[PDB]
């Protein structure tokens, strides 16, 4: 595997540092590495493809070295080189793709394809070099069993979930109390509603709570917390819990009272914030708990008083809410986020070549399904597959 | 006939594609050539469910 | 090339006038059929070379070394076939010959063999030196045949304890290489691929059309090859057969190692020299299997090796030019007569 | 070559194996419809691809 | 051009690796490259500026090369160097800016300025070196006529468009049916409304559809699709299509029924998703088609039934919607996105120096206007201009 | 300080380029640099920790150098090396953290810890090299006094502020006129409301204005400006200015009329946009001014006319709004943004080790408090502390 | 590819400059080139055909050189030569045809056939020569990514379109107002009709407009513009827009009033002509806009007055029109025109060999369909295919 990596940084730092002009001395250290490769390869034979709509292609090697002679570089030098690179590019592409499709339950971590299995061979190890590409960097550290870690912008930790829970309801759905939410990606919006505006509630306050359990721990998270859930601030006609009928939600928004956000790790409070809106840091957590209340306004102007009568019908439904967004965070496990193309690359190659559903990944590499049941096997396969996608993107985008 | 030659199925629909409009060519014939097949060809000969 | 100073002294009237040298290339590809004549060119180009290759200097007194050698060598210890490893002498010469000889060979794009001497294992060790550098690519397949197998068998394999099945080659893939796939001592293992793959990088087009089959920066003065050739040697010290064997063998090996600090120097030397001289060759030079050889007694080789000090010699300015000048003329004549030739023939037809 | 008369709207052309949108022909269609066996595409492209 | 690039990576890798102390043998390979430059330059004269409020500064060259001795670097060494760098910096800045304003209908892909035209000269090619900066990387691969590609977080593919289409309307605007939307940047929000709540519609279902045609194909797109269009979930007073009057929109939101998103390429469905909210992948498309329906609730509690009478006046307007956001994608053409400063750099330099409107770009480099009529000439000029901005940002931010 | 930097890029470019199988010559230039270090170190002893819960560990050096004759690295070579690296890693971590907690009002721009103060010593300068990490790059350029500059995605320039201003109000709060807003991070949403729908206003138009003063100048900003403030488009019950009662806000949204956005710098208009929604560039500004109007619709269908009577009660409250988001920008001062983990790293290390509140930073490194009173001392300390966090993240994430 | 080219100019300049008589000296430079070929070929083996009704043919090479001896050419010399040429001719034909049928979506630009793919090989490049054939000339310049350009007589830029638009109509179709047109090839004819002869129109003038958007920009166009649309100057019975009935058009022609032709490029007016009939130049445009009016004659003789009553029935329908023809123009993209046989050659070879419809081109290479959806893939394939047709026509017509 690491082998694979090199193959690319070789080509990149190649198709990059080798051009009509420059001095030999700037590539001397490079040129070498290169040749070294050609050698180890030549003589060997390969095979890629064979699954689904993926073409089968065989490759052989028999190439000349490089003029370690010249001082500067003349156009002619390049072209005779670029011609050799292009065969490797078109090669690697086919190599990546071939191993970017196969999955495996037992050992979903190690190589699969006839192409790569052959590379992990010892006789090729004579090629590793410059592993500064964030992903491979972490691939190694994990082999040696040590503390890994990646960086994500608007991570995708929450499987899509949009629902409600009626804590007080009745057939007519004319005096409900409960919460409704949307957990998706890196965002959570949750609203607590009480049709009665806490008219008969102790201290005229109704307590609400929303708990979200992450499938993986996030550390170093920069989070935006804002009062109100705009998504649940407008009139709605919703299906009843049993699907037998529809209820009416006509919200009027009040400020959430006694807001408390807790970021817990294994049941322990790691970070807690009381009514702090704006930017907050959650340094290590696997669970978020949002507690907030609706407090009936003790003093009301006529217009307000008119919305909240002492007796039904309750026509304006008191609602309080919160919005929480994880802007960035670090995770020890690979995840999809709003910037990296890994998930999209893997999903795209599989879709383009009509790769059949396998035993590990959900149909279509569906993110929600994947993160909902993020088993060790899915994670090992995902990491292998994401690391390969990242190796491929160094040359082919 | 949109095709080799006259033959109710294809052509008669290819022509008298009466009642329909607001889009592109093909679709209209296809459509009117559909009407036949379907609801018609069935009460005759074909495979599977 | 820093080491060399340049300067102008005389002026030039707008009266100045010269005649183009005319250095078109080959025009005639004799490289694919006229063996008989190539052999004659190579030879020529070769002698030419020796005439140039600077003579060496500051060597270690012949006597001194060979003497510490006997102390280390444990010569007469049972073994019947004595005084065959010391016909090494005349080194104050052998090295000079081995040195020159080696260059020209290369430059002149010649190919050779080896007055080899099976018994004399030392003479073999040094062989390993030779392949470590000189791109086997230009060594008639055969002389390499003997050499390697002699190493492979009467060395490594058994003293290293590995294949006590000594070995058996045919004529395609090489005993120096395949041995690889089947060896477990990385150090040993790198030598193998590097030696079997160091193909005199037959690819160059410099200073305007001068295909002069070149050679590795690595080798050049990255040298390490040597350092690695040594490190691999540093762990070949073990069992299998009689005592007077390992004792004698390894002891010799060490003389390569210590000296290794210097052996380095050798690499640099050639590296430069060839890499220098070459510059002034107009005639292109495709690698060809000459019909004739050139005997190179591991005798001399071995000498050069442990026998070079902090010496440092290079091509005298005047020397270099003289070289250019010649090839030049020659070329000019070749090209010219060619024209003179053609012209006639064609006329001869209409 | 799956020729699919998506009644009302649509029409697609495959290559029976590795599926693939590709020029649909009112012509090639014409005949091959007229007199050959048809199929009541249970599942169509959309669902299939 | 490529020439230009070097000039910088030269200086960066310079103003970076040349500090009081470091060991020489870390810059040996570098030092060289540097000198090589000075040489090629010395003996040349340049001129930049001359347009609008851009000064016309003149430059000459006549410098010495650095020492090669010294195990380590002494302070003195640096300062005598930094003094030489600063003249090149202040130079390049002026060079970039001068070629970052001119546009040419014809060859808007070739060099313009007297400054650069002179660089493409052959005698300067001896300076090229280390082309690994993502942009130049792609500049080359294109000049050779090959497959390019870039990376963008929240790309800016949709020209701003905020409008509506009334499929059923009447003078009083008291029983409308149609859609309203906002396409902007990487986001689309669209709502379908039916004042009658499909009371007389077949199967009590009203079909809606929203089609968006991209000006460039996006591949590898990671997309968030969510039900509801919050932007169109509140009461509005809107201008009529003819601008003669204003209508009232009083939405009540229902879940979009039979949601189907199609990502098409040249009329062909490449990806299709049926009612899948959350994260989805669209691997290659030039068009997005969102189809969704409003289905009159078959069962209604009294409160709901009251909103939807059998006869007008229709006072609560049934609305269904969708929100789609392209988090990341790859495009073969340069585009503005939410992270890169290229567009802003080009636009800013032109604004600061009062550069007159030219024949290629819309006034103010207006993004909406640019992407709406993204002609080949605008793209070639944009790419040239974006690549220069990226070269400049390696040294000057 | 710069010293510190090296220590890492040394290790990274080390734990990266040093692997089982790379040719020696690909690290010749590197190996050296490394050894050079060991030397300078060995002998001197260090103290880290000694505050809050941070442990006081003692580090001592006694190491043998690295090879020189290897032409391809064997496994054994690595392991004997990795063993030495791991002591430095675990070291630096402790070094960073120790200087990442101390603050100082007077000189809070220099080294504090006994650990680092010792490094700035001259006898160590001999290590510095490859200063390409964006942050250190700017650390230097500032020590010499020049144009610094960083890059941010969704910068965090606006301290959280959510409030309103009633320009016309009365006890019953039944006919208000004013604005309400939310400034947070990189976003601003502001709404102007007039319960009377400008019935008695000159030209039936009510003018609104929202001014936001940045604590630091932003240059090169790519900004999204959209009409409407969704956050203020729904019914609300709000506390009165004096907290004595609650008022009712029942918005109906109209398009903002005569929208004008001005990006000012020191009172001067640098950029101005009239009713331009979508993507706009603000090249240099310290203030944003949003002016917009509510114009009573001159022509109204019955449904609309019914919302706006000639006399109270005013039951539908005319509202116009704007949304502005800074997608990216450059700032000469460090700031938190939506992608970088610096703030989170610093905040997290302090929280984990129970570091006591100091004299410079607000409790909990609270971003809003920090940016609200972004004094020179807080900025110098923040930059020092952010630069260290970035050095640490090269090795430990 | 370029390779291919040579092969021909070789043969042409051969079957042309080699004949019973002439002096060697006139071909000396030629002869050489020739031989050079034979060599490179000999030994190699080929294969063409295999698709549709195209025969499969294998070819081998083993030919003698040419007598570079004589002062003149004797009949015998020719015949021994012509015999060798004829094998190459019959060869190339089969080569062209084989690559003139295959299409490809992904890479529709590069070679397809086993025959050609082998030619792009490096070992054959030893044959290029004299690329003055207009098409290859442009093939190269496009590889180097530069400004191309072709020449066309009566270009074929307008997909066939013959229709009408009724701006005022009623069931009886007895008082219509609108336009009808025919856009086809290089010509546009458009008529504006008003059954009422602008009797109730402001200023007794009815405005008309016809806009045509080209799929590719045309530069350097020489255009004939004439008043009147003869095609729409005669009585017609036309189908109604909905196809439910037929209407009667009984035109009487008046001179078009206030004629204005605008040639726009990306929305900008590049050329504008006011009432100028005859020959006009449009130098660069992607859109043509024709505006013209029908002005009711202010003074009418009895015979004229009788045609235009104050009240219906309107029996003579006032009509004004324009005719525009693009005689010649330059386009950066290949197009069909009235002189070149490229489209016909490609279409003919495909038809003759019963080549199956592929994934790129419309059935039958239909021009209207092709130009209507002239995608990048269709253009790249068209150019490849047109360039091959042009190479073939140098030898086989
Ligand atoms: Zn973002």
């Amino acid at each position: 595997m690491d082998v694979l990596y090199s193959l690319s940084k070789t080509l990149k730092d190649a198709r990059d540092k080798i051009v009509e002009g420059t001095l030999y001395s700037n590539v001397s250290d490079l040129i070498q590495q290169f040749n070294q490769m050609i050698i180890t390869m030549n003589g060997n034979e390969f095979q890629t493809g064979g699954i689904g709509n993926l073409p089968i292609r065989n490759w052989n090697f028999d190439f000349g070295l490089l003029g370690t002679t010249l001082l500067n570089l003349d156009a002619n030098y390049v072209e005779t080189a670029r011609n050799t690179i292009d065969y490797f590019v078109d090669f690697v592409d086919n190599v990546c793709m071939d191993e970017m499709v196969r999955e495996s339950q037992r050992n979903g971590i190690a190589p699969q394809s006839d192409s790569l299995r052959k590379l992990s061979g010892i006789k090729f190890k004579r090629i590793n070099f410059d592993n500064s590409s964030e992903y491979i960097e972490n691939w190694n550290l994990q082999n040696r069993r040590q503390r890994t870690g990646f960086t994500f912008h608007k991570p995708n930790i929450f499987p899509y979930s949009a629902s409600f829970t009626l804590n007080r309801s009745q057939p007519a759905h004319d005096n409900l109390m409960g919460t409704m939410w949307l957990n998706a990606g890196s965002e959570i919006q949750v609203a607590g509603f009480d049709y009665s505006c806490a008219i008969n509630a102790p201290a005229n306050i109704q307590q609400f709570e929303h708990i979200v359990q992450l499938r993986r721990v996030l550390t170093t998270a920069t989070i935006t917390l804002l009062p109100d859930a705009e998504r649940f601030s407008f009139p709605r006609v919703i299906n009843s819990a049993d699907g037998a009928t529809t209820w009416y939600f006509n919200p009027v928004i009040l400020r959430p009272n006694n807001v408390e956000v807790e970021f817990l790790l294994n049941g322990q409070i790691i970070n807690t914030y009381q009514a702090r809106f704006g930017t907050i840091i959650a340094r290590n957590f696997d669970t978020i708990r949002l507690s907030f209340q609706l407090m009936r306004p003790p003093n009301m102007t006529p217009a307000v008083a008119a919305l909240f009568p002492n007796a039904q019908p309750f026509e304006h439904h008191a609602t309080v809410g919160l919005t929480l967004r994880i802007e960035s965070a670090v995770c020890e496990s690979v995840l999809a986020d709003a910037s990296k193309t890994m998930l999209a690359n893997v999903t795209s190659v599989r879709q383009e070549y009509a790769i059949p559903v396998g035993p590990v990944f959900p149909p279509g590499m569906n993110w929600t399904d994947l993160i909902t049941n993020y088993s060790p096997s899915r994670e090992d396969n995902l990491q292998r597959v994401f690391t390969v996608a990242s190796i491929r993107s160094m040359l082919v985008k | 006939s949109v095709g080799s030659s006259a033959s109710a199925w294809t052509d008669v629909s290819t022509q008298i594609t009466d009642v329909s409009s607001s889009v592109s060519s093909i679709s209209t014939q296809t459509s009117t050539i559909s009407r036949r097949l379907r609801l018609k060809e069935m009460a005759t000969q074909t495979e599977g469910m | 090339d820093v080491n060399y100073i340049l300067n102008m002294d005389r002026n030039l009237p707008s009266t100045a006038r010269y005649i183009r040298p005319n250095l078109l290339q080959d025009r005639l590809n004799l490289h694919d059929n006229f063996e008989s004549l190539w052999d004659t060119i190579t030879t020529s180009n070769y002698i030419l070379a020796r005439s140039v290759v600077p003579d060496l200097k500051e060597l270690v007194s012949t006597e001194a070394q060979i003497q510490k050698m006997s102390q280390d060598l444990q010569l007469e210890a049972l073994t019947i076939q004595s005084e065959t490893q010391f016909l090494t002498g005349i080194n104050s010469q052998a090295a000079n010959d081995c040195f020159k000889t080696l260059i020209a060979a290369m430059l002149s794009q010649r190919t050779m063999s080896l007055d080899f001497v099976t018994t004399n294992y030392m003479s073999l060790i040094s062989g390993m030196w030779l392949l470590t550098v000189v791109p086997n690519d230009m060594f008639i397949r055969e002389s390499l045949v003997a050499c390697q197998l002699a190493i492979i068998n009467t060395i490594i394999y058994p003293a290293f304890g590995m294949q006590r099945m000594h070995y058996r080659n045919g004529d395609p893939q090489t005993p120096f290489q395949i041995a690889e796939q089947q060896i477990q001592n990385f150090q040993v293992a790198n030598w193998l691929h590097f030696v079997n793959n160091n193909q005199f990088r037959q690819v160059v087009i410099d200073g305007v059309l001068n295909q002069v089959l070149n050679d590795n920066i690595r080798n050049g003065h990255v040298v390490n090859q040597l350092m690695e050739a040594l490190m691999q040697l540093s762990r070949q010290q073990f069992p299998t057969m009689p005592v007077d064997y390992k004792r004698s063998i390894q002891r010799g090996i060490l003389l390569l190692s210590n000296r290794l600090g210097q052996l380095v120097d050798l690499t640099r030397l050639l590296a430069y020299n060839y890499e220098t001289l070459m510059a002034c060759i107009t005639m292109n030079m495709q690698h060809v299997q000459t019909l004739t050889t050139e005997k190179l007694q591991l005798t001399s080789v071995t000498s050069l090796c442990m026998l070079i000090g902090n010496a440092t010699v290079i091509p005298s300015p005047q020397t270099l030019f003289h070289y250019y000048n010649v090839n030049v003329n020659f070329h000019s004549n070749y090209n010219e007569r060619i024209n003179d030739a053609v012209a006639i023939i064609t006329a001869a037809n209409r | 070559e799956v020729f699919e008369a998506g009644t009302d709207g649509r029409f697609f052309a495959y290559r029976v194996e590795t599926f693939d949108e590709i020029p649909f022909d009112v012509q090639k269609f014409a005949d091959l419809v007229t007199d050959s066996p048809v199929i009541s595409a249970i599942i169509d492209f959309k669902t299939l691809k």
